[PDB]
């Protein structure tokens, strides 16, 4: 374990957030590690000092040490090696999730929170098995293109780019991150994309998702701060810290 | 011509053939190698820039009439072309992911190609862990950087290809140049960089526009910045040394041929001295930033991001580039430009650089006007391919 990123030491902050960048040096593809930079940016605006630790193969994970876990995507080989290390973090990650602590998981990281995923060529790779979703393969086909989803619990729209062979199916105890307006999403049979379970947020969205969707970036960080310091604290509003990003945000009027 | 295979079997018989292959630096390494060997051995047969497939190679032998050929060969073509050619020497520059894309597949292609001439020597970049990943039949010599070592450290977490090919643990580095290159060492098993046959033993003076270095007891200077030109120089010098060319002939050949590296692209906008640099991928952009970080003057930084066909539609790669370097640079002000002026400005704000000193411009023309009116004498412009063409085009109209 080492610290990859740290807020400047000479600035004052009333809060402290520690981020576990889970396998951040192996699951590091498609700009999805940009999500770390967006969490740090939004956390600093809310008065939090940020520490990011790379917690990778053979590193101990203590759930009490972290406020946000980010688990991104990687190449098939790196993902198969990460899968061999997962059992070593299962107990601590299950406890983290059971305590309603914040996880953002993208692509392979989303698949590996669940039961298993299957590569295009039929090889089944076991996941942490902490959540009930599972991922089937596609022999030849991939889901590729722009996607838009809407979460009805929060009334929030998210935009991104999907590129996955995986077909994810959610278990009965999960919710989707959102319902598809346009695009494939998890499996092209139901209208689901990603997962929302307690304070686990999973997606197939490249972007990175938090660069394209500061609504979700704000949600993850405020949620983490209120879990750490309690729900009675008063944080700066969405509109006050992210006015420029809200003004410039890509959004369209397509329906479904 | 399907019969290009018959011309090669025929015409290539009467040459001592050197093949240069790898992901990057194939053209520049070939050109400098030709320049140096010419000094020792006279006329050298070589292919035009990038004409590195069966057609380009065949045409090269067709223009010629106990002689040396140095050919750039496309990785994918090598297994086929070496069932027709029998090279005496293979040079492996490096192996990196195709960005569009499995490194061991492109690697297996060049291993198969050399395997077809099992007596030919391979001169490989010892700094690439891929080039020590496999039992190889050919004899192998290694070139690399043998400068001061530090204790083992992890490469930056966005680096690709850092798994030990023997034990699947994460490699560390006693020296890291760029990407996964350097004095790699596994802390779990015996795997580590092999003893180098050809050693860059000192970096003497590295600037934003030049580099001086010692290879096997001789000094070299090039008039362009950036580590990748030092590797291309190291590779070409290593070939000349393998061919037994004298130190005095390598120096004379090097100095006459090093103009093949080109120069940084400099012009003026009013009284400002400007440098324009193409960015297209994370490692490249990170290396541009490390180079301009060395500048001994204050400068403006303009970053122009387009997403056209020729740039690539995908801009997610900017998030993997080490733009965090801008907080450790003498930058006076930042211009965010191109069609994606908004996304690149967000990418620069997220570094923690003062956002009052980052200004979007909807039109490249406004970037030029901003640079003309700026206080600092120097300006750096980092641009994607189409942003660079539009920028050069607007400069031409003055
Ligand atoms: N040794 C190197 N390591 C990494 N990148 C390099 C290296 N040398 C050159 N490059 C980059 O690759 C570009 C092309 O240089 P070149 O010598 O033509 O490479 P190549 O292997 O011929 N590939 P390409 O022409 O792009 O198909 C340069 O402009 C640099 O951006
Ligand atoms: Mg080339
Ligand atoms: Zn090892």
């Amino acid at each position: 374990t080492y610290t990859s990123l740290k807020s400047p030491e000479n600035q004052d902050y009333i809060y402290d957030l520690t981020i576990a960048h889970l396998y951040g040096n192996l699951m590091n593809t498609y700009g999805d590690n940009g999500n770390i930079l967006m969490l740090k940016y939004v956390a600093e605006k809310l008065g939090a000092r940020v520490t990011v630790d790379i917690v990778s193969i053979n590193d101990t994970f203590e759930q009490d040490d972290y406020d946000i876990v980010f688990f991104g995507g990687g190449q098939d080989y790196e993902q198969s090696i990460v899968a061999k290390d997962l059992p070593s973090k299962k107990a601590a990650l299950a406890d983290y999730i059971a305590n309603n602590k914040v996880v953002l998981a993208i692509c392979g990281g989303f698949q590996l929170l669940g039961q298993y995923y299957v590569q295009a060529n039929g090889v089944k790779i076991d996941g942490l098995g902490i959540m009930g979703h599972y991922t089937l393969n596609q022999h030849q086909n991939r889901f590729i293109g722009d996607i838009k989803i809407h979460n009805d619990e929060f009334n929030e729209t998210y935009y991104g780019f999907e590129n996955h062979q995986g077909r994810t199916f959610l278990s009965g105890d999960e919710k989707p991150l959102g319902r598809v307006v346009y695009g494939n999403g998890n499996n092209k049979e139901d209208q689901t994309e990603g997962v929302h379970y307690k304070n686990v947020y999973g997606s197939y969205f490249h972007g990175p998702i938090l660069s394209r969707n500061v609504n979700l970036a704000y949600r993850l960080v405020t949620t983490a701060l209120k879990k750490k310091y309690g729900s009675a604290i008063s944080l700066s509003s969405y509109d006050d810290i992210l006015k420029q990003e809200i003004t410039e945000e890509y959004a369209d009027l397509k329906s479904k | 011509m399907a019969c290009d295979k018959d011309i090669l079997k025929d015409l290539s018989k009467d040459y001592d053939i050197v093949v240069v292959t790898g992901t990057n630096g194939k053209t520049l390494t070939t050109a400098l190698t030709v320049g140096i060997l010419k000094e020792a051995f006279g006329e050298i047969i070589t292919n035009p820039s990038g004409a590195n497939m069966i057609t380009g190679i065949t045409s090269t032998f067709l223009a010629a009439k106990r002689q040396i050929a140095v050919l750039e060969i496309d990785e994918a073509s090598l297994p086929r072309i070496t069932t027709y050619l029998k090279p005496s020497l293979f040079v492996y520059t490096n192996i990196f992911r195709d960005q569009m894309d499995e490194i061991y597949t492109t690697y297996q292609m060049i291993v198969d190609g050399a395997r077809n001439a099992p007596k030919a020597t391979i001169l490989a970049n010892g700094d690439s862990p891929i080039f020590s990943s496999k039992d190889i039949v050919n004899p192998v010599q290694y070139y690399g950087f043998d400068t001061a070592k530090h204790a083992p450290q992890l490469a930056h977490y966005n680096t690709e290809g850092i798994l030990c090919p023997k034990c699947e643990h994460i490699l560390q580095y006693r020296l890291n140049t760029y990407a996964n290159l350097g004095d790699f060492v596994c802390l779990n098993c015996q795997f580590q960089r092999p003893t180098l046959d050809y050693q860059l033993t000192e970096l003497t003076a590295i600037t934003h526009q030049s580099s001086e270095f010692v290879i096997d007891g001789q000094n070299y200077k090039i008039n362009v910045g950036g580590l990748y030109n030092i590797y291309n120089a190291l590779a070409a010098v290593s070939v000349a040394e393998f061919f037994g060319v004298s130190p005095e002939k390598i120096k004379a050949g090097f100095n006459k041929s090093k103009a093949v590296f080109g120069r940084q692209e400099t012009f003026t906008i009013g009284d400002k001295s400007c440098t324009l640099i193409l960015i297209k991928n994370p490692v490249g952009a990170s290396q541009a930033l490390e180079m301009i970080q060395l500048a001994d003057y204050p400068f403006s930084l303009s970053v122009l991001l387009n997403a056209n066909y020729a740039d690539g539609i995908d801009t997610s790669w900017i998030w993997d580039a080490n733009f965090e370097l801008i907080t450790q640079m003498p930058i006076t002000e930042i211009n965010a430009g191109g069609v994606r002026h908004s996304e690149i400005a967000r990418r620069l704000r997220v570094t923690g650089f003062d956002d009052t000193k980052i200004k979007q411009a909807e039109k490249l023309e406004q970037i030029i006007e901003t640079i003309e009116k700026q206080e600092a004498k120097h300006a750096y412009i980092l641009a994607t391919y189409t942003a660079m063409l539009e920028f050069r085009s607007l400069l031409a109209d003055r």
